[PDB]
RNA sequence: CGACUCUUAGCGGUGGAUCACUCGGCUCGUGCGUCGAUGAAGAACGCAGCUAGCUGCGAGAAUUAAUGUGAAUUGCAGGACACAUUGAUCAUCGACACUUCGAACGCACUUGCGGCCCCGGGUUCCUCCCGGGGCUACGCCUGUCUGAGCGUCGCU
RNA sequence: GCCGUCGCUGGCAGUCGGCAGAGCGAGAAAGAGAGUGGCGCGGACGCUACGCCGCGACGAGUAGGAGGGCCGCUGCGGUGAGCCUUGAAGCCUAGGGCGCGGGCCCGGGUGGAGCCGCCGCAGGUGCAGAUCUUGGUGGUAGUAGCAAAUAUUCAAACGAGAACUUUGAAGGCCGAAGUGGAGAAGGGUUCCAUGUGAACAGCAGUUGAACAUGGGUCAGUCGGUCCUGAGAGAUGGGCGAG
RNA sequence: UGGAAUGCGAGUGCCUAGUGGGCCACUUUUGGUAAGCAGAACUGGCGCUGCGGGAUGAACCGAACGCCGGGUUAAGGCGCC
RNA sequence: ACGGACCAAGGAGUCUAACACGUGCGCGAGUCGGGGGCUACGAAAGCCGCCGUGGCGCAAUGAAGGUGAAGGCCGGCGGCGCGCCGCCGGCCGAGGUGGGAUCCCGAGGCCUUCCAGUCCGCCGAGGGCGCACCACCGGCCCGUCUCGCCCGCCGCGCCGG
RNA sequence: CGCGACCUCAGAUCAGACGUGGCGACCCGCUGAAUUUAAGCAUAUUAGUCAGCGGAGGAAAAGAAACUAACCAGGAUUCCCUCAGUAACGGCGAGUGAACAGGGAAGAGCCCAGCGCCGAAUCCCCGCCCCGCGGCGGGGCGCGGGAAAUGUGGCGUACGGAAGACCCACUCCCCGGCGCCGGGGGGCCCAAGUCCUUCUGAUCGAGGCCCAGCCCGUGGACGGUGUGAGGCCGGUAGCGGCCCCCGGCGCGCCGGGCCCGGGUCUUCCCGGAGUCGGGUUGCUUGGGAAUGCAGCCCAAAGCGGGUGGUAAACUCCAUCUAAGGCUAAAUACCGGCACGAGACCGAUAGUCAACAAGUACCGUAAGGGAAAGUUGAAAAGAACUUUGAAGAGAGAGUUCAAGAGGGCGUGAAACCGUUAAGAGGUAAACGGGUGGGGUCCGCGCAGUCCGCCCGGAGGAUUCAACCCGGCGGCGCGGUCCGGCCGUGCCGGCGGGGCGGAUCUCCCGCUCCCGUCGGCGGGGGACCGCCCCCCGGCCGGCGACCGGCCGCCGCCGGGCGCAUU
């Protein structure tokens, strides 16, 4: 409150009365009389630099960068090492990316959804979300944040014909409309490599949504994939190649430690 | 997950409305499940506990198979008093212990005109949803 | 105090500017409200166009903008007179009227006169009494195809 | 020896920090956006079987009626020929009710003085006394009634 | 000897293995070059390259600057198939250790319901001071003090209990401008009866103006009520943004 | 024949805090009887700095500092403390 | 010299705006949707492209009216007397000097029994193209001054170049 | 003198109405500082801001040009973005500071006086009759009263309007009643474990619940319940169910009102005065020879007047039409009623106020104004015995625990009592160095472990090599077959999308006589790019594989039966 600590008529007694010069409450007959006020070192006073509602809570991020961030997330989502390293149990999914037929877009019952995840071997990831359900340490419990769990697989669909309702009650699952992908969902916590599951229709719109290298995006007015700074990231193939290996001087791997000086005299 | 914009899941709002519930609401809150026999017969799962019902205690120190009659629905304290569910004070007199209605099972319902009206409505609503899934 | 090279700045914060800060935390809630009033209005006047009355073409003033045209307030009495539309009947059938505007040159006058005639050619007019058509009303066959229009009517383009 | 003093530790006090909790705040957003002479806001004083405060209510006073609800309220007691269409309790709230002051209104602010009309009891029609009921404030608009003027006129 | 800093913008992708051949520190340019004619199945560690290794020099610090913190605090997104009623946080500890340090780990005890590690995000984030704020506690200290207005004593009663209460008897004082009997203003139940002796009455108390439970103020004639005083104050009127 | 010796890697650009009371000593030096006084030059100090010595001490003399072992010193010392 | 008897808890460079430079990322002569609109977490996220209006940048200079960012060579003609100016057609062309990381050529030279002469490498006097950057000298655009001769025309001018 | 009209003005407890006061976050009209900055201070700034006064509503105000402009023109008001920290103001210092155009949100326009014409065609009130009657209205009747010619109603208002004539075309538009038909508020309800072992004071904990995977799930929000709960309860999900009430939108009947329009000609008519403008004064603005407002003086005109950002004269242009009025929306909202949320605070924090808080208490008063949360799962809140006058104790009992005993969760520090140990004349404390003693720890006290080898005792799912099967790695298979496949290159009658400031028979509207041209709207060709199809070269398969063959390795099963 802009009033916190200021709803009094406190006034400094001045010097000469053998007390600090902090402004003091007026009147008498109660405990509050003669106590310190206002200052941030006082009990019941006004804090230092009171917080303001016009703190700059919101940030602009360039569209070109936000789209970049969605391409990085999708690229990372297709590498087993990164999806494993994100904690997902995808040790038995048949392939990455995992593309399922468009029939799953029309499911209605949660049991159809649970059964599919068990046949795709995405159910060990669900069971890890159940095992990670627990209480939150700290005041978040007092503030409608009592329970915490880890994110599960992400299900990406082209059109919702009951897939959202068929999946929404399974803990950890997040649905995403392929034409409205979100970085906060594809990279929870800021870390790339969330395990995702595509329907066929969703998987076939990615080229249109973000364009290939040869063909600009069709569903974005002017966009194309971000160019590669380094085309061959296999540093070991590059270094071991004959061409580089002919230009190098022989390695100097002999270690010349310090010689203890003995007196020639 | 809850989607109704006008239903709060706030912890403190929900607790204030529980502990300040008016009597006719505390009644609904003070509901008990039915035995497997009663559940099958009436196609109802839970009933608002009432005086002269006969219940089993299924949790706590006084749990067991002893069927006792409900002798008092102390709504202010959110507890019911049951026959033989009691103990002694220092001076040796006997005093009832308060069991929460949610920790008993109703084995016989004190039936009258209004209880039957309540029972039929709950089953009629249940059967409607049954035929919605079919 | 100034310190080495720097711009000389004159911030306008010598009043009680904190008493009159206008935050924008209701912006998304304003945008929803405005949209929800556009939808309830589109339903209310359907099949009439949601955008509203058809606006005319006008050339922007000044030498900085006179190369461009845009949508004006409403068609002028000379324009409506040449197009054979009564000024009081114009608003009833989706046409906007601007008694203030003057036609200085013919070509601009003609452009709006033709715009009116094109609009009158696309107008699908429902009879006042549905069971009792009248002289100017559209045939029953072309009333089954009457659907509400989205966006400005006959958009103006440079 | 031992008192006394110091340091450390165990236990016990003084004290109420810390931690955990939160029917309270604060901030943002949304819908509505409603007081009063038909007496508002506010104030005073009363009202419970046992009740000081908080709370609610107004001499019908921790409430009446009605509707919904369907067996309590509960600290103790009690049960009206209270309690299952002879409806406990709670909720709702459209019927009825709403002491004194207060713009506050018969005049004044001391529970001080009237006046007008009607009614009832005193006695015994009038008076007179007692009691009750209704009126009796300022400004202002429309109309009404009653008037004023060596204001302007007409007929006498 | 060891720690760190700085420099060498030093070295290591050559772990090139039986599809093999181990080197390039050496005073002094550039190829351990390529050719054409005249039995066993074996061989340590390394390389979070933001990592590892080597060699040389150096190291004072207020005001001030910068770097790194696997220093610490609270909340948010991820993650730890994390911990926890077979015991969380907190608190205590002549227990065992780690780190230059900020600090941290483990043992034991108490406690009774939640907490923490890592990658990021955020901040109302680190106290010895400000005659700092609020709260608590010391020494001083069983100390200053309980000294203005002449004064008490004897016997009995109740009572666990008596210098202080009550009754009796003495001796004294106020000395009718009173320490007497009544009122106005103010107080507001302090009045009266009975009970208690926790707190209060700066010792005590069986007592009290304390506390507790109940009572008590009766009018034509006593005042108010009425009059007007100094004055205050409506309407008419005047002023006045109001 | 990079045209004296000696030593040393240089150049360059942005942003920048604190400071803007000083004080002391050899030598030189103004005012003053003089002052642990006031005011200057040069260099070095104290301030910001510990350490051995001057018993004691801001500045004197020696010497400047990571945590240590051995050796040797400086200025100063070696009756006893 | 001043504050400090003791203990706990609280306690002081924050947030908004503007600017400067440094660093990181995106795109790049462009770039930015921040306002608007479309389509539980979500008040988020996604899209617009005839929503880029607009901001900043891409042009400076002057008070302003305003103006507003390389040249040379060849041939012919005209005026003056081989040279100068005005006018016509063809050729080349965004300066140069010094330094300058890197790059390039290569006299000579890098061995094995001995001669010849090859393929790939590698060192190298000397010589080149020279990035950025700096110093210097030219040039171009706007204001002003001095000198001076011409060229244009629907307006023959107190015109314009 | 008297009577009677009107005018002006009075009195009524005359009949019927209306205003007053409060709240005030947002709004409108006034009045209005000084702290402060200028490193002093006086203009300036603070600031048209605090304080003061008045008046409202759900919004208020504003608002349909006496506007902006100077363009090829725009076209009410309000709000957002930008214009723009700009034009401008300013001891030209400190500082201050708009508008037009442009893009959006929203979008709505209208009415008088006057000039006229209509027999005042107009209105209010009273009584009776019919309908309705908790928004007091509609119709019929009254030689019922009144207002109104000092001007009510119809037409009509600057976009022009009226009247007459000729053409053309017209039947639904509303008002009061009456009946029938398809969003909002309130109530009641609707899935699934208290299954089996088990820890516990109690558990919602842990393990299990056949192939499959306890059961529901459009419900795994939240809260309660003796931990910690999708399944025990309430709820949560659901274009879920039922029941009441209000509303809205439609369809018919009765009685009413309106007797309604457009084009062209002809004749007519047309505007707001102590206001504008001017002078001066004071305030105000960015507004500068004066932006706006006000006082005083002067005081208009009618092809006039206002504006056209430097005073003034002459002159052209442009542009509006002042001095009367109404008007939703987009916009504002720290008060109110009712809700939802939060990277917020967590009892010295967060509101002063988590609680009998604007309370106790202080002040004559205006005013000032706290402290203060927590036993336990459940009161099971300690019967009874005994000492004491009692407070207090000792036993006993409840509880998992009183080592939780009614200001009781935990229970720190300072400070204090006591027990134990050590020590004590330069106050205590402190750094370095040892020493002695204690508390505990090593859960020490005949002292490590590993590989290979030698030798003794033994003992076996017995080794190598071979055969069968499976799997894997590699192959320059010097050049095996099949594949996808090149951000590769060539040939295509290849079948298409995207873009183009590259060119070009069909159509809509319009100028011209049925003709001929321009705008706008469409094919087609062309070029650049892309995808899909077919043939040829080289090309990957290490972000991208199959079949055979070969080599090697590994495993399973045989056989090897023992100097392994
Ligand atoms: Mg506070
Ligand atoms: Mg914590
Ligand atoms: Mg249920
Ligand atoms: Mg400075
Ligand atoms: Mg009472
Ligand atoms: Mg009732
Ligand atoms: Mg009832
Ligand atoms: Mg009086
Ligand atoms: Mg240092
Ligand atoms: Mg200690
Ligand atoms: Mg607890
Ligand atoms: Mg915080
Ligand atoms: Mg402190
Ligand atoms: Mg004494
Ligand atoms: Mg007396
Ligand atoms: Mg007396
Ligand atoms: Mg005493
Ligand atoms: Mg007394
Ligand atoms: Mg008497
Ligand atoms: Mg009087
Ligand atoms: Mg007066
Ligand atoms: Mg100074
Ligand atoms: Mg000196
Ligand atoms: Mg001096
Ligand atoms: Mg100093
Ligand atoms: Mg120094
Ligand atoms: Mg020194
Ligand atoms: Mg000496
Ligand atoms: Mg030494
Ligand atoms: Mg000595
Ligand atoms: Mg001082
Ligand atoms: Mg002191
Ligand atoms: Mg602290
Ligand atoms: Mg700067
Ligand atoms: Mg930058
Ligand atoms: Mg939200
Ligand atoms: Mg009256
Ligand atoms: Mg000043
Ligand atoms: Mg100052
Ligand atoms: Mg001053
Ligand atoms: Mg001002
Ligand atoms: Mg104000
Ligand atoms: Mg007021
Ligand atoms: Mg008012
Ligand atoms: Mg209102
Ligand atoms: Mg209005
Ligand atoms: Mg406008
Ligand atoms: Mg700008
Ligand atoms: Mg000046
Ligand atoms: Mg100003
Ligand atoms: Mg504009
Ligand atoms: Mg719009
Ligand atoms: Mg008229
Ligand atoms: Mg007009
Ligand atoms: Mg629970
Ligand atoms: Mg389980
Ligand atoms: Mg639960
Ligand atoms: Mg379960
Ligand atoms: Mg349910
Ligand atoms: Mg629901
Ligand atoms: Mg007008
Ligand atoms: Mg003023
Ligand atoms: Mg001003
Ligand atoms: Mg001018
Ligand atoms: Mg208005
Ligand atoms: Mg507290
Ligand atoms: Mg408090
Ligand atoms: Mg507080
Ligand atoms: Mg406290
Ligand atoms: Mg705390
Ligand atoms: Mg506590
Ligand atoms: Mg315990
Ligand atoms: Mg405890
Ligand atoms: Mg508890
Ligand atoms: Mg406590
Ligand atoms: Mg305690
Ligand atoms: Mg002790
Ligand atoms: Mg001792």
């Amino acid at each position: 409150s802009e009033l916190a600590g200021h709803q009094t008529s406190a006034e400094s007694w001045g010097t000469g009365r053998a007390v600090a010069r902090i402004p003091r409450v007026r009147g008498g007959g109660t405990h509050r009389s003669g106590q310190g006020a206002f200052g941030n070192m006082c009990r019941g006073g006004r804090m230092f630099a009171p917080t303001k509602t016009w703190r700059r809570w919101h940030r602009r991020v360039n569209t070109t960068q936000k789209r970049y961030a969605i391409c990085s997330a999708l690229a990372a989502s297709a590498l087993p090492a990164l999806v494993m390293s994100k904690g997902h149990r995808i040790e038995e999914v048949p392939e990455l990316p995992l593309v399922v037929e468009d029939k799953v877009e029309g499911y209605k019952k949660t049991k159809e959804a649970v059964l599919l995840l068990k046949k795709l071997k995405a159910w060990n990831d669900i069971k890890k979300v159940y095992a990670s359900q627990r209480m939150r340490a700290g005041k978040g419990k007092m503030r409608n944040r009592r329970r915490i769990q880890r994110r599960g697989p992400c299900v990406i669909y082209n059109e919702d014909n009951g897939i959202v309702k068929a999946f929404r009650n399974i803990p950890g699952i997040t649905l995403l409309n392929v034409t409205k992908l979100n970085i906060l969902k594809l990279a929870p916590g800021g870390h790339v490599g969330r395990f995702c599951i595509w329907t066929e229709s969703a998987f076939r719109k990615l080229d249109d949504l973000y364009g290939t290298w040869r063909k600009a995006a069709s569903l974005k007015s002017n966009y194309n994939l971000p160019m590669h700074k380094m085309l061959n990231t296999d540093l070991s193939r590059i270094l071991k190649s004959p061409e580089i290996q002919r230009a190098l001087r022989a390695p100097r791997k002999k270690i010349h430690r310090r010689v203890l000086k003995k007196n020639p005299l | 997950m809850k989607f109704n914009p006008f239903v709060t899941s706030d912890r403190s709002k929900n607790r204030k409305r529980h502990f300040n519930a008016p009597s006719h609401i505390r009644r609904k809150i003070m509901s008990s499940p039915l035995s497997k026999e009663l559940r099958q017969k009436y196609n109802v799962r839970s009933m608002p506990i009432r005086k002269d019902d006969e219940v089993q205690v299924v949790r706590g120190h006084y749990k067991g198979q002893q069927i006792g009659k409900v002798v008092q629905v102390y709504r202010k304290k959110y507890v019911i008093y049951i026959e033989r569910v009691q103990r002694e004070k220092a001076n040796g007199t006997t005093v009832h212990v308060g069991i929460h209605p949610s920790k008993v099972v109703i084995t016989r319902l004190k039936l009258d005109k209004d209880r039957k009206k309540i029972l039929e409505r709950k089953a009629k609503s249940r059967q409607v949803g049954k035929e919605k899934g079919k | 105090a100034p310190s080495r090279n720097g711009m000389i700045l004159k911030p306008h914060f010598h009043k009680d500017w904190q008493r009159r800060v206008a935050t924008w935390f209701n912006q998304p809630a304003r945008k929803i409200r405005r949209r929800k009033a556009r939808q309830a209005r589109a339903r209310r006047i359907a099949p009439r166009p949601a955008a509203g009355p058809i606006r005319p073409i006008v050339r922007c003033p000044t030498v900085r903008y006179h190369t461009k045209v845009r949508a004006g307030r409403g068609f002028s009495l000379e324009e409506l007179r040449v197009a054979g539309i009564h000024k009081k009947v114009a608003r009833t059938i989706g046409i906007s009227v601007d008694p203030r505007r003057r036609n200085k040159s013919t070509e601009s006058l003609q452009a709006n006169v033709q715009r009116l005639k094109e609009y009158r050619s696309k107008l699908v007019l429902f009879p006042r009494k549905p069971s009792a058509p009248k002289k100017g009303d559209s045939s029953a066959e072309e009333l089954k195809l009457a659907t509400q229009l989205t966006g400005p009517v006959m958009p103006i383009r440079n």
